[PDB]
């Protein structure tokens, strides 16, 4: 059982959420992060002075899935989230030993 | 051009379009859906509007929107 | 050595914190997240919210302690009705302390 | 391939960022967290009433690196981020099965 | 009914009760403990802080008033919320 | 003394110094670099931006006036001396 | 984009800019210089304005003027 | 019978037919192709444009009604016959 | 003082006299001969045609009136312009 | 190299243009003129008074061609423009020393 | 055989036309041009005009006739004061009549 | 003595006029013409129907100059009138036997 972290452009949340919900991936959690590089600078101004920004607003989707579903879930997110030009983001897949649900106590795991 | 903004209640907001000149329209990312007419200011970055209002504002911006001259200006007035 | 991520209802922090502190779990870190669900008005218009304010507790513990730490968090954090949250247990290779350089591993 | 989570003092970001950039570690992501817990020295005011704070503003750097680079990347971060007195923070190293780039589809 | 709110200094705040209106009481989640009397101007969401003895009193007379009409039920929720916030 | 603050656009801000009372100077942590002159009104909690040359000047004159503050000198001297006196 | 137009008195006119949406500003090519605010109509293509007026109108157009959204519109409202 | 007319935008126009009295249909000589329904008001001398399908229709029904005009037939017959009669 | 003007049908027009105001008389240069009473509405430059006997009369009483005040000089110019336009 | 001025009936422009385009004569310029003078048949009304017109609306085509092409270009224009009855117009051939293109500077 | 271009004051057309017709010059063509010069108001604003309405007479004649035709046009068209205009004489290789095909040349 | 016909874009008149006036070329005459090809079509519309235009509004400058001045006068006009993209126009140089001035009777000619 594995965790998919997807750092994506914030406005893409809805498009991603839909894709994941169509894949029957109901359990996702989102956090606000900033990513490096920057990619592109910039220019920019705010009102005298003018400035450059190295850390751009991105969103981190976390979902956990079965090992079989990963390849699919990845492909769907990619399709949903990508926009051609730089800053599209990246996806990290990592392992998870078990998940427990607080309301009921239900332990899940597809590994022994 | 992506521009985001934190509302104190509804958290992160994403830019729909620019109504100025000075004003810009924003919408809730976590809620579906609320709209805000942002400006600054002040002295404290500054107001909510219903979706029908918002829908209208984007329309007339959309019209405007889709949609040499200096050379003429210089030739005509300078 | 393993990491316990607990997504919980924000107001439950104190009750959880106490439980963990009673289990002698002093090293925890908290972040603000939003979780999916469904499951209102503000002042005209009225709206629906898909992503609800939750808190993510991260703590790292020894393999033996996990089962206990989990049970204690569950007891602390649960409230019967939906939205209670979930707990993810994942591995950790090593931890280092910045002030001293102390590695804990295996 | 492994993930380095570094909880650090927020003002140290720039000093850390530089160190990592000098180690050619271009891909890092930062989030705002609060850490526990004592811790010590906390007892303050804000203007009647006065209060104590158990959860202090910290920043969480996440970067992913090759297994060889870990030991180095760790040492560089430590040097950059430490300030002698308590509250300096901690670093967690954990595994990662694969990384994919959204723009291109490149698996590492 | 859970309602949270971001203070720019003290971060996340949790709702103690409403009065409300159109004006409710919030408390610090990360700090132990500070209270705020929030409202929507608005024209910006207003924040104004109040000491715990004030807050204590305000919750008391709200607690009473729910007996006087919108009980109870709600009396228990807020009297529990009273216990776990001062007691 | 670390103090942070959330700007609604530029996110987290870090404290440079005070201005003082009853205002503090803050700077962008994620951007490089913008400065803000913060104060509590307090409906409220305001923000007004200033260019770096202004900021740089404000810190200078604070820097001057601080050097000849009693507690600062009082410490800086106790430091110079402490070792040879006790250690 | 060149656009010319015949005035019955002053002959050929050349386009300075577009004030709509619907209106357009024109100037005399043979005379130096007179300005006209053209529209149509009617039913008969349709008014003169002083240079200071004209200069002003071009200014605020110039501001406007220097100076994705549909996708958002569809995402936000559709 | 040739009749031309200056449009202020599209310049010279040429007469297709009448509509009739007291209006005439005109078309662009330099552009290919735009049609106009001209009349004298007469402050005046108006212009109102019409699409080619309209124009094409208007010419059709004029074409019909003209075929059974006395003078037209009167000529067309005098023509058929003139040669064998005199020539 | 020469002043010319484009009619959309008859092309270039030349000024006979003013009356004026704000309202003058023009004649066809290419055709012999048609007259027009031009004015600025305007809101479009007004054209309205008048027969030569009318035009003749209008120039006459203008011709007279220049004797009555703005002579002469101008009397000769218009009385010559009278000769070379009717006589 | 020579210039052909063709004064023609305005409505014949299209028929002429086509002929010239079929002769690969792409560079032509048109102006509005009036020709003299009798001519005959003129006596009309417009609505009280009635009038006669000495100068009739014609169009002036200007094209420049090589000396060899003249005879052909002339014959094609004539065929295109003529309509039997009077008022058909005339064609003037005159010399040209050089032509220059503004966009490029190319002298012919 | 030569072409006479005469840029003249528009109101002089009739006087010129007559002169030419008396010289038996029946084939002339007229176009509307603007000439450079300097050398007023409309209704607020007020303006200056650099290009003044003139008329361009084109006629073609035999080499012998030129000198005469010129003198007659001058007499007809001149008015003493500036703006009277100018006359250009240029060569013509041949003229053809469209109705018949009649070439006049050399 | 030679005639320069310059077919140019109408809005360029002023820029050309200035150049010519700086060259001390005071005697110029302008007429309104339409040129072929078109270059470019187009698209265009007016208000239903939509149309294409083969003959575009241009202006014809006529000036007459001495044989020596031609090369210069040409270069100046070109510089003034050109705008890079198609539709810039063309310049025709042709001979002139004599010029006469109506007001005075002054005959000019630089050929015998």
């Amino acid at each position: 059982m594995k965790k998919i972290e997807a750092i994506i452009r914030p406005f893409k949340l809805d498009e991603v959420k839909i894709a994941l919900v169509n894949a029957g991936i109901v359990g996702m959690t989102v956090s606000e992060v900033r990513g490096f590089g920057r990619q592109k600078g910039q220019t920019e101004r705010y009102r005298g002075s003018e400035y450059t920004v190295e850390f751009l607003q991105k969103l981190k989707l976390e979902i956990v899935v079965e090992d079989a579903q990963v390849d699919t879930v990845i492909d769907k997110i990619v399709a949903a989230a990508r926009t051609g030009e730089i800053g599209d983001g990246k996806i990290f897949v990592s392992p998870v030993d078990q998940t427990i649900r607080i309301r009921t106590g239900e332990k899940n795991a597809d590994a022994i | 051009s992506e521009n985001y903004l934190n509302h104190p209640t509804f958290g992160l907001l994403y830019q729909i379009c620019s109504f100025g000149d000075s004003k810009e329209l924003f919408a809730t990312l976590y809620a579906q859906r609320l709209f805000f007419l942002v400006a600054f200011d002040a002295r404290g970055t500054r107001e909510p509007i219903g979706r029908n209002e918002a829908r209208m504002l984007v329309d007339n911006r959309l019209r405007q929107l889709r949609r040499q001259l200096q050379q003429v200006f210089k030739q005509t007035f300078l």
